[PDB]
């Protein structure tokens, strides 16, 4: 789901 | 606060292709998902296709697919919209939507630009004809034939007088001009003593007229 | 590709009532990835429900979203004047995202037979080659209305168009006017010009007319 991908990013982001 | 801001109404011709723009201030520009949604009159809306900035990655709905670009520059934090190959049925109103935050982004669209008409359309621009509709209680208004493109506004008595008023949605003719009428009734008794008129403003043409509606 | 029915399409309630809405999708939507948005005229839509069940800040909690799989629904706990208005489900649990096509809700009143009154072609504009004839229906409910032309006892087709206002904010009503176009030299070839309105309010046709040039 495309509409996923930011909520994916924004995680990765906010880890390292 | 996250707000969006589109270019203007544009006439295009059949054939052509239209872009739009979407510039958004106040909020992350790269990792947050912008969509286009049109909504064609009276209609409902449409989702057309989206964009996340950062990874370039577009996602279109199969109805547009070979038909649509979307765009995102980060250097203007803009986002676009090519749509090509118009068509009658691709007169809309185009709104581009960004997905809300809780921060953490929600998917669904919180924020929304002010929409931006696109007209698809051989006609040219060209100003209306104001003819009364002339006079218990009685009725009585204005018709504005033959104008184009969209909008025009009407009020009466320089807005003075709204109670009893309707404006009514333009029709698009088979010319391809639009036409409206404003109607108000009012008392019957006040017809030989009340001045009533319609003031009409069609700023594409710089028409503005004040007619007055008699017996 | 996800189907999302929104019926009925239109429904019309009283101030202060409970509204609910019904969304039903084709298929079972991920995630529960349902939103509500609202728009009234002019505007553009307004998110109030996002995740099947969950709103924004700002939004009033009169607004509540339940339901999950298929069946979503947007309940209105008692609706302000300020609430009659569209309302679109939308589904993002695929990457093709669609939209229900509406529901309006609007607000239930009386019956109101149409007011017609039918107006000549002005002599300003048959100077000019043209003649148009409106027709006027106002302030009825509830919306669904019907007007016919007839010329010299002739139904018209093809030559007239219409529209409708927006249900009025302070009585409820609508008005609808029509318009018939002829050419002038056609328009002088006929003498009774009427035009016949149909509505729940009425229990028989009414007929208003004028003979060209009286």
């Amino acid at each position: 789901n495309w509409f996923d991908i930011t909520n994916w990013l924004w995680y990765i982001k906010k880890k390292k | 606060q996250v707000q969006l801001v589109q270019s203007g109404a544009e006439v295009k011709r059949p054939g052509s292709s239209v872009t739009v723009s979407c510039k958004a201030s106040g909020g992350s520009f790269s990792t947050y998902a912008l969509s286009w949604v049109r909504q064609a009159p009276g209609r409902g809306l449409e989702w057309m296709g989206g964009v996340i900035p950062l990874l370039t990655i577009t996602n279109y709905a199969p109805r547009f697919q070979g038909r649509i670009t979307i765009t995102a520059d980060r250097s203007t934090s803009t986002a676009y919209l090519e749509l090509n190959s118009l068509r009658p049925e691709d007169t809309a109103v185009y709104y581009c939507a960004r997905e809300g935050t809780t921060g953490k982004p929600i998917g669904a669209f919180a924020h929304w630009g002010q929409g931006t008409l696109v007209t698809v359309s051989s006609a040219s621009t060209k100003g209306p004809s104001v003819f009364p509709l002339a006079p218990g209680t009685a009725a009585l208004g204005c018709l504005v034939k033959d104008y184009f493109p969209e909008p025009v506004t009407v009020s009466w008595n320089s807005g003075a007088l709204t109670s009893g008023v309707h404006t009514f949605p333009a029709v698009l003719q088979s010319s391809g001009l639009y036409s409206l009428s404003s109607v108000v009734t009012v008392p019957s008794s006040s017809l030989g003593t009340q001045t009533y008129i319609c003031n009409v403003n069609h700023k594409p043409s710089n028409t503005k007229v004040d007619k007055k509606v008699e017996p | 590709e996800i189907v999302l029915t929104q019926s009925p399409g239109t429904q019309s309630l009283s101030p202060g009532e409970r509204a609910t809405l019904s969304c039903r999708a084709s298929q079972s939507v991920g995630n529960n990835k349902l939103a509500w948005y609202q728009q009234r005229p002019g505007q553009a839509p307004r998110l109030l429900i996002y995740g099947a069940s969950s709103r924004p800040s700002g939004v009033a909690d009169r607004f509540s979203g339940s339901g999950s799989g298929t069946d979503f629904t947007l309940t209105i706990s008692r609706l302000e004047p300020e609430d009659f208005a569209v309302y679109y489900c939308q589904q993002y649990g695929q990457s093709l995202s669609t939209f229900g096509q509406g529901t309006k809700v609007e607000v239930k009143r009386t019956v109101a037979a149409p007011s017609v009154f039918i107006f000549p072609p002005s002599d300003e504009q048959l100077k000019s080659g043209t003649a148009s004839v409106v027709c006027l229906l106002n302030n009825f409910y509830p919306r669904e209305a019907k007007v016919q032309w007839k010329v010299d006892n002739a139904l018209q087709s093809g030559n007239s168009q219409e529209s409708v206002t927006e249900q009025d904010s302070k009585d409820s009503t609508y008005s609808l006017s029509s318009t018939l176009t002829l050419s002038k030299a056609d328009y002088e070839k006929h003498k009774v010009y009427a035009c016949e309105v149909t509505h729940q309010g009425l229990s028989s046709p009414v007929t208003k007319s004028f003979n060209r040039g009286e």
